[PDB]
RNA sequence: CGACACACGUGCUACAAUGCCCACUACAAAGCGAUGCCACCCGGCAACGGGGAGCUAAUCGCAAAAAGGUGGGCCCAGUUCGGAUUGGGGUCUGCAACCCGACCCCAUGAAGCCGGAAUCGCUAGUAAUCGCGGAUCAGCCAUGCCGCGGUGAAUACGUUC
């Protein structure tokens, strides 16, 4: 996985929103196409509307899941099923 | 073995060396 | 169980008898017995009294094993089948993890194929 | 083939005994091309026999395999609406070629565990006159005899 | 109770794996074990071995709050 | 374009002892190589990292070939067979490995005991089996493809089908 030389990267931008938000007064309903960036510890509580090539799925982060990336909370597939 | 990792010819069959297969 | 938690079968290598454990394997092997000083050669069943809780206590505090080794991988999944992520509904329907293929092979998390 | 009678390979007589026939059965042994090994598990189990049997094992295996020489195998002739079994005089190339092709056939049966091992003592036996290797040979060649109805149909 | 059909008790020492001797009785004058009670974590406060965690991860991360604002 | 209750095709590995592992010891070729090939040194169990000499390349490098051999272990088990699966832990590339990269280490070791009807290849350095190069190429999901050599059989009565 990415490497640990190189730090956890967010796109900087969808960095700027969060923060914005951490201090100056959250939360509001970001729309993010940030899927790479990684789910960060200033974030939990917003709730970013990540996209997934359609729509924006909401996603309200919590103390239980960051580690991983913003592509791996808004599904691409939708699959009920065969049959 | 050929398929298999934890081994000298398992990584020789797939070209990389390790701790069984030292360089 | 004369190995903590479990019963070691005999007549065989202690090195390589040790893997019949949860969470025991070869590159564990010869750690304790190198840490006990164990000559690997030597049978289970050969053992000495004193060896066997140097063989066995070491092993008993410096890694998890068995139960409480399944104790935890099952959270770190049940977790991701809680906060649902891609590995989350890989595991939530019992399908492929690694990006590994989905319209055919993958018949270990699929098991025999149910008809249609 | 459709053009005329094949060649007979000669092969190299072995390095040991200086016989071709020696030459001819590693080959069965050899697998994979592995002349190396299969050159041991031959004079190997050339060793094993040596000490369970001291006469020169070169002559045993010289005689276990006259008896699992076949003298009458059956070949399926289908004329009109049947294929009969019909039995034909098989050759001398093929004898050879069908006792070279059960005693490993019946080695490889053999139930213990090493090559060699296994190897030898299907020699022997041949040489007494006991193990499956004479099996196929004496269900073959009676067959045949119990086909002996079809003789006119040879070839 | 009927003579005959009960395994007789008679006093019993059982061993834990903790050094913990339990001065019992018992069917067997000798019985060794690989936990006792005085040993085991439920029973031992709040002994959590090797995962006393804290559940730091995932808000926690935080290598590098390098990032601007 | 990598989906996925299914239904075929072409392969990889296999199900073991003429075998698996560890270490030790020799033997090719045709190729490729300048923000390329990477010597030797050092960090780390490692992938790899960092230093650093050499090569516009019959010099120098990739680089070791493997099957093999010489020793020791494994004593017939779903095993020291198989490495699928999954967790955990990183590298490296790349702006970015979440669907979606591969390389390294740990633990887990699933099905499979030669496979029904049916079917494929090959006739001599062939089939078998070992491994190696290159093109495509940031990395590459390559078991492919085109090439390269190593070791090395069986069999062909005959033409009815
Ligand atoms: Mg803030
Ligand atoms: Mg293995
Ligand atoms: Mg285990
Ligand atoms: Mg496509
Ligand atoms: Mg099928
Ligand atoms: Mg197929
Ligand atoms: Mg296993
Ligand atoms: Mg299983
Ligand atoms: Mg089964
Ligand atoms: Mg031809
Ligand atoms: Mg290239
Ligand atoms: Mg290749």
């Amino acid at each position: 996985p990415r490497s640990l030389k190189k730090g956890v990267f967010v796109d900087d931008h969808l960095l700027e929103k969060v923060l914005e938000l951490n201090a100056k007064g959250e939360k509001r309903l970001i729309k993010t196409w940030s899927r790479r960036s990684t789910i960060v510890p200033e974030m939990v509580g917003h709730t970013i509307a990540v996209y997934n090539g359609k729509q924006h799925v909401p996603v309200y982060i919590t103390e239980n899941m960051v580690g991983h990336k913003l592509g791996e909370f808004a599904p691409t597939r939708t699959y009920r099923g065969h049959g | 073995g050929k398929g298999d990792r934890r081994t000298r010819r398992g990584k020789i069959w797939r070209g990389t060396y390790g701790k069984y297969r030292p360089r | 169980a004369r190995i903590a938690g479990v019963e070691i079968p005999r007549n065989k290598r202690v090195d390589v008898a040790l893997t019949y454990i949860y969470g025991i394997g070869k590159a564990r092997a010869k750690e304790a017995l190198e840490k006990t000083g164990i000559n690997p050669a030597t049978r289970v069943k050969d053992l000495t009294e004193a060896e066997v809780v140097r063989l066995r206590e070491y092993v008993e505090n410096t890694w998890k094993l068995e139960g409480e080794l399944r104790a935890e991988v099952a959270a770190n999944i049940k977790r991701l089948m809680d906060i649902g992520c891609y590995r989350g509904l890989r595991h939530r329907r019992g399908l492929p993890v690694r990006g590994q293929r989905t319209r055919t092979n993958a018949r270990t998390r699929k098991g025999p194929r149910k008809t249609v | 083939a459709r053009r005329r009678r094949a060649e007979v390979r000669q092969l190299q007589p072995d390095l040991v005994y200086g016989d071709v026939l020696v030459t001819a059965f590693i080959n069965k042994i050899m697998r994979d091309g592995k002349k190396n090994l299969a050159a041991r598990i031959f004079y190997d189990a050339c060793k094993i026999i040596q000490e369970k049997t001291g006469q020169e094992p070169l002559k045993v295996f010289k005689q276990a395999v006259e008896n699992v020489k076949p003298r009458m195998e059956v070949r399926s002739r289908r004329v009109g609406g049947a294929n009969y079994q019909v039995p034909m005089e098989v050759s001398p190339r093929r004898q050879q070629s069908l006792a070279l092709r059960w005693l490993v056939q019946a080695a490889n049966q053999r139930p213990e565990r090493r090559a060699a091992v296994r190897i030898a003592h299907e020699l022997m036996d041949a040489a007494e006159g006991k193990g499956g290797a004479v099996k196929k040979k004496e269900d073959v060649e009676r067959m045949a005899e119990a086909n002996r109805a079809y003789a006119h149909y040879r070839w | 109770m009927k003579e005959g059909i009960h395994p007789k008790l008679v006093p019993a020492r059982i061993i834990c794996g903790c050094g913990n001797v339990i001065e019992t009785y018992s069917t067997k004058p000798e019985i060794y074990v690989e936990v006792c009670s005085k040993c085991h974590p439920f029973y031992t406060g709040q002994q959590r071995f090797v995962d006393t965690e804290g559940r730091v991860e995932r808000f926690q991360r935080r290598y590098g709050d390098s990032y601007r604002k």
